């Protein structure tokens, strides 16, 4: 297989980006930066789209204080997972190209490691 | 022929020349003044919109604008003042403010559009005065998509800004957020776009040697490479052309590729004369160079003269097109695509139109309609959307001129004639001619002897002539605002909304049945003996018969058969059956080159074209 890179997108006021998670349902690249950083883009992975590396929507998400280190997906609905260094974690619905925080969760003891889908989908670690 | 009519947005203010924008697709202009330091954003016909300041929390530093750039299909402005803080300017849309849908005809747009920048808002980019460290933002460049900024200031900081647009509940805001901050070797003068055929890449010019362009790799390197000091650089995106002029004068067009490199491909040694020069000492200034896009593939410049200098990039050829007179200083110049016509302004006070033969020799092709002497020294020449040019005359003084057809008339009794913005001069054949001068600008003039009425826009005002004291007075008006209106000795027909209001001199009505959206609202009216012909926007036509009590209908609507073609101007015969119909074309007020006849006893609609005759 050949790499060679395409194209390179700064998100804005160049903050370090620390978690980067894709999503096959539809295409939705989320990004997070630190100082409570969300970004959401959605590329279309098309032909139209593949040549020219289309980026067809941006849309910033806010909910979160420290750094957004563990962002996850869920394919079959479309669902995201956030979480921060402060240990705020908020799962996210879309609608309408708008996404809904749905849950906030603090366990406000420990720091969360890492997320974990089952394959169909149904139960989240 | 036709005119300009003047219109003076009334400010003390010094308005810098450097600062005079427009809309390329919407019809607005945006201006900066000092002492006050403001912004005035007025319509395409200078009508003030709305006034803007520094946004609050000033502690009386009223800043200075440095800046101004418009959103290429929004209406949307952008702001960056003397302290690099960059505030950004938006009007609520029409379709946000929910309200009825018959806002179709230019008038109410006009009035929505005015209540909403008086509905308008001011926004603030965060950190931008830290991220230009409190320097004045000397340029500002939107993408060709117009999602992309670029600010360069004085202190050589360039940033790129993202564009986020925010749907809020109610309505829609637009914010700017940095991305890179880098610097130049020099103050960047003039910040083009590049579009790959979306792709974010800015050439920039600090006026001095060499360009520099900056693409997504976040790299600041140079196009071309010239010896001397560069003044201006001409960009063309279809060609991707980059025509430089030298500050001697010299030609370098390059050809530049997807590799943003510059090839010359002509560039020949031009001996201008340096024997007892005209250095601008009245101004106290280098003299201005000035070169623009006269028509794809065609280059002019004016080097300051009294001639016009126009270089073909096909062919390779320069030439030169003189003015009808000699002295004449050319100052500034721009061109309008849309018309084929350049403007050229003149330190004497002289604006020369060039129209585009097909709008022998191929300097031909251009040739200069309509000379109008204003008088006043022009600084900047800016055009607009619809074709209306400001002008910056004195340095604190601005002026809207807007291209119209003389209005004028002839009942039979007197001949009224426009010569200016509001001065009308009305003659008989009895010699009494005399001068009146009106308010505001003549926009419609109708005489049905002595009562003469003229419509200004917003409303009309009717005089009567007493002959035997020679005396006229205004009495009183109509506020209506259609183009369609017309005085007789029964009345005044004018329309009112959806209606079309026959009324007396002392405004007595007379006819009166509501008009439907379906029937339209009528724009074009002539009105003579007792026989009248009524043209909608529709290109429905109603002959009708006044009479002295009623407007029989010579029966109903028709439709005429001809980008689109519109109805400007009918006069129908004196038997009341024939229609003489002006036609235009395309969106753009086109004159036609034909001319149109309906005869409503056959009911045909011949016609004759006048490009046979090159007329």
């Amino acid at each position: 297989m050949f790499v060679y890179l395409s194209k390179r997108i700064a998100m804005p006021n160049g903050v370090k980006v620390t978690s980067i998670a894709w999503n096959d349902g539809q295409g939705w690249l989320a990004c997070g930066g630190e100082k409570g950083l969300l970004k959401v883009l959605k590329v279309d992975g098309g032909p139209q789209g593949q040549r020219s590396g289309g980026l067809s929507s941006s849309q910033t998400l806010e909910g979160h204080d420290t750094t957004v280190d563990l962002v996850t997906w869920n394919q079959q609905y479309c669902k995201l997972t956030s979480s921060d260094v402060s240990g705020r974690i908020i799962v996210w619905v879309l609608h309408k190209g708008m996404w809904f925080e749905e849950m906030v969760n603090n366990r406000n003891s420990s720091r969360v490691v890492d997320f974990a889908w089952n394959p169909s989908g149904t139960k989240i670690c | 022929m036709s005119l300009f009519v003047v219109n003076a947005p009334g400010h003390e203010g010094q308005l810098k020349e450097q600062l005079i924008v427009a809309h390329k697709r919407r019809p607005l202009l945006a201006t900066a003044w000092v002492n006050p330091p403001s912004v005035l954003i007025t319509n395409s016909e200078g009508e003030v919109l709305t006034q803007v300041a520094d946004p609050p929390g000033s502690t009386g530093r009223t800043h200075q604008p440095t800046a101004l750039t418009w959103h290429p299909n929004e209406e949307l402005l952008v702001i960056g003042w003397s302290n690099g803080e960059m505030s950004l300017w938006s009007m609520p849309s029409v379709s946000s403010l929910a309200l009825g849908e018959d806002y179709t005809t230019a008038a109410a747009r006009s009035a929505v559009q005015l209540i909403a920048a008086k509905a308008a808002t001011q926004s603030s980019a965060e950190g931008a005065t830290r991220e230009h460290a409190s320097g004045a933002v000397v340029a500002s460049e939107w993408s060709t998509r117009g999602l992309y900024l670029v600010s360069a200031s004085q202190q050589r900081h360039v940033v790129m800004w993202m564009l986020e647009k925010i749907p809020a509940e109610t309505s829609v805001t637009f914010k700017l957020k940095p991305l890179w901050s880098v610097q130049s070797r020099e103050p960047v003068a003039r910040i083009i776009h590049v579009p790959s055929k979306d792709d974010i890449s800015f050439l920039l010019a600090d006026g001095g040697t060499s360009v520099t362009a900056i693409n997504e790799d976040q790299q600041l390197f140079p196009c071309v490479t010239q010896q001397e000091q560069i003044a201006s650089v001409l960009y063309d995106a279809a060609t991707r052309t980059l025509v430089t002029l030298t500050t001697t004068s010299m030609i370098e067009v390059y050809a530049v590729g997807e590799d943003i490199k510059g090839t010359s491909t002509l560039r020949r040694k031009l001996s201008a004369p340096a024997t007892t020069p005209t250095v601008s000492t009245t101004t106290g200034e280098r003299i201005a160079m000035s070169m623009v896009w006269a028509s794809p593939g065609v280059v002019a410049f004016g080097s300051g003269d009294d001639r016009l200098r126009i270089l073909d990039l096909s062919s390779g050829s320069l030439d030169v097109l003189l003015l009808p007179q000699p002295d004449l200083h050319v100052s500034s110049l721009a061109t309008f695509a849309a018309k084929g016509t350049m403007i050229v302004g003149t330190v004497e006070g002289f604006l020369v139109v060039f129209q585009h033969h097909a709008a022998a020799t191929e300097a031909s092709q251009w040739e200069a309609m309509t000379v109008h002497q204003v008088g006043k020294c022009v600084d900047r020449v800016v055009l607009t959307a619809l074709g209306d040019v400001a002008l910056c005359c004195g340095g604190s003084e601005l002026q809207v001129l807007h291209e119209i057809i003389r209005k004028r008339a002839w009942d039979g009794v007197a001949a009224a004639t426009q010569i200016s913005s509001d001065m009308v001069v009305i003659e008989s054949i009895t010699g009494c001619q005399c001068l009146l001068q009106n308010k505001g600008n003549v926009h419609g003039v109708s005489i049905a002897f002595p009562n003469i009425a003229l419509w200004n826009g917003s409303q009309i005002d009717f005089y009567m002539i007493d002959e035997a004291t020679s005396e006229i007075t205004f009495i009183n008006f109509v506020l209506t605002t259609s183009p369609a209106f017309a005085i007789h000795r029964e009345g005044l027909i004018y329309v009112k909304g959806n209606r079309i209001v026959f009324e007396t001199m002392q405004l007595a009505p007379i006819a009166q049945m509501t008009f439907t959206e379906s029937e339209g609202v009528p724009v074009i009216m002539d009105i003579m003996n007792d026989y009248l012909v009524v043209v909608s926007s529709k290109n429905y036509l109603r002959l009708a018969r006044i009479s002295t009590r009623d407007l029989q209908q010579l029966g109903p609507a028709r439709p005429l058969t001809f980008l689109e073609v519109s109805v400007s101007g009918a006069r129908v015969n004196a038997q009341g059956r024939r229609v003489a119909l002006m036609s235009t074309l395309g969106p753009l007020a086109l004159p036609d080159t034909r001319i149109w006849v309906y005869d409503s006893d056959t009911d045909k609609m011949s016609f004759f074209d006048f490009g046979s005759r090159n007329e």
